[PDB]
């Protein structure tokens, strides 16, 4: 469908320009080379390669155009692959904000830049491990020998539902939920200790961030668990499938602005930067 | 490693909070090194160590709640370093210290604070005030007076970049300065993310 792939189409470039907009911001500004802002960076980079590479590989899966089943595999294990990087780095930042505010002391001790290193190439270790578990050999697998490149034909229900959306998705937003919640307690103590309106504002905040995860994430994965569990069922209608692939996408969009348009060192780097480029124009 | 200015008037006891935990001096508390380092009165010795550092954490005043008259000077002396251009982010460990003794010279009624301080008079003790068992409360109401004298100051420069966490001081001293260095860090992070 024609809508499906121009909205899909219309958010790769929104990811692309906001994510290389909060990655150039970090390189121009100087306040903004600490080691927290890695983790803000590995997010960025990998909603980049969503845009660039993942939602065009997701596109063509789309299309159930002709193709060998292990070449259609692996375009399917790329997408898989490149979102779990989003979604891992995203648990990445959570994980630092929590040694943060739980261990404050010891936070510059523990959380140096070396091992913040460390920490983003386990996120993206464990996104290939699980993104390409499927050409191992747990897969469903024109002229002879080819078939309709589509998802749901060539990765398992099984391993989207036990495996995937579990590790990949579930844990991780329950780690979120928590984490935040546990932050916003730690903001509430030190609110009450200095007008319960900035408590309020407080807790939106970050009902936001973990709101807005759940909102793109959960429509797919839940629709997942609905085919897998519901063979019987007639399969949800692919108007549906487009809309909850497209919201899953969306992430990489609001990505960069909850977390880096959130600070206000972000805020007026993003203000210098496009002031400038129109000053650049108009001599 | 976390840098510590120590400072306060002779007399105030800054040498036996320091004598309890053991000029410089590093403890540790939960596994987390201090460096505290004692520089202070306002009579020397605090301009040259104060414009060498820069990344203290906190710095931990003393005042000696019972020495009436030289409560003003403490008072001088913690405005100075209140608007101070090189601590100006800096927030301030306030410990109110001799508390027994100043309990001694209230309940005694020899010396009476509305002399040095005329508006204690019209000054009634805040309803968040917390006393302890057995307190008069008439020790109670100078006891704060002092505490809000200094907080006064802590308001008037209103920024909120930086804050001063009060204690009454007569145990268990390392403690307290651990709890508010990680406030005041953790406060940061919280700012750092707009939660404040
Ligand atoms: N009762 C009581 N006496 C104190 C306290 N702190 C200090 N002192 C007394 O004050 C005197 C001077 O204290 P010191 O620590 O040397 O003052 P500094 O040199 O200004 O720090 C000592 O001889 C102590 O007996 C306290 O918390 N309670
Ligand atoms: C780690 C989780 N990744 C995804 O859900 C991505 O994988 C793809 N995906 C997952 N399940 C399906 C499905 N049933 N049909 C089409 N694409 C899917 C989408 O492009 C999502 O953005
Ligand atoms: C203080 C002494 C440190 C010596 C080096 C420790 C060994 C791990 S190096 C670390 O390994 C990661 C893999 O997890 C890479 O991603 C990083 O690039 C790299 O920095
Ligand atoms: C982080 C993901 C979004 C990247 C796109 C940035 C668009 C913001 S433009 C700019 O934003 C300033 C704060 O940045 C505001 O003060 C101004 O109203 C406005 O001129």
């Amino acid at each position: 469908s024609s809508v499906y792939i121009t909205v899909e189409l219309a958010i790769a470039v929104l990811a692309i320009l906001g994510n290389v907009l909060v990655c150039w911001a970090v390189w121009l500004n100087s306040n903004l080379q600490n080691v927290t802002n890695y983790f803000v960076v590995s997010l960025a980079a990998a909603d980049i390669a969503v845009g660039v590479l993942a939602i065009p590989f997701a596109i063509t899966i789309s299309t159930g155009f002709c193709a060998a089943c292990h070449g259609c595999l692996f375009i399917a294990c790329f997408v898989l692959v490149l979102t779990q990087s989003s979604i891992f780095s995203l648990l990445a930042i959570a994980i630092d904000r929590y040694i943060a505010i739980r261990i404050p002391l010891r936070y510059n001790g523990l959380v140096t830049g070396t091992r913040a290193k460390g920490i983003i190439a386990i996120c993206w270790v464990l996104s290939f491990a699980i993104g390409l578990t499927p050409m191992l050999g747990w897969n469903n697998c024109c002229g002879e020998g080819q078939v309709a490149c589509l998802f749901e034909d060539v990765v398992p229900m099984n391993y989207m539902v036990y495996f995937n959306f579990f590790a990949c998705v579930l844990v991780p937003l329950l780690l979120m939920l928590g984490v935040y919640l546990r932050i916003f307690l730690a903001a509430r103590r030190q609110l009450k200790q200095m007008t319960l309106q900035k408590e309020v504002h407080a807790a939106k905040s970050l009902a936001i961030i973990v709101g807005l995860f759940a909102l793109c994430w959960l429509p797919l994965h839940i629709i997942n668990c609905f085919t897998f569990f519901c063979p019987d069922c007639s399969h949800a209608p692919l108007w549906l499938m487009y809309l909850a692939i497209v919201l899953s996408h969306t992430n990489s969009v609001v990505n960069p602005f909850i977390y880096a348009y959130r600070i206000r060192e972000f805020r007026q780097t993003f203000r210098k930067i496009i002031r400038s480029h129109v000053l650049e124009n108009l001599y | 490693t976390h840098r510590l200015l120590l400072l306060g008037a002779d007399n105030s006891g800054k040498s036996t909070i320091v004598k309890q935990m053991r000029f410089e001096t590093k403890f540790q508390v939960d596994k987390v090194n201090f460096h505290m380092f004692d520089v202070g009165g306002q009579r020397d010795e605090r301009r040259k160590w104060i414009q060498c550092f820069n990344d203290v954490t906190a710095i931990i005043f003393v005042v000696d709640s019972s020495d009436y008259n030289r409560l003003q000077e403490a008072l001088n002396d913690f405005k100075s370093i209140w608007n101070n251009r090189w601590l100006r982010t800096i927030s301030v460990i306030l410990f109110l210290n001799k508390q027994d003794l100043l309990a001694e010279k209230v309940l005694a009624g020899k010396s009476k604070i509305e002399d040095y301080f005329p508006e204690f008079a019209r000054y009634t003790t805040p309803e968040d005030a917390t006393p302890e068992p057995g307190e008069d409360p008439r020790v109670t109401r100078a006891k704060y007076f002092i505490r809000d004298e200094f907080l006064r100051i802590s308001t008037a420069s209103g920024d909120g970049r930086h804050y001063c966490y009060p204690h009454f001081t007569c145990t268990e001293n390392a403690r307290r300065i651990f709890n508010d260095c990680r406030d005041i860090i953790q406060r940061m992070h919280l700012r750092q993310y707009e939660l404040l």
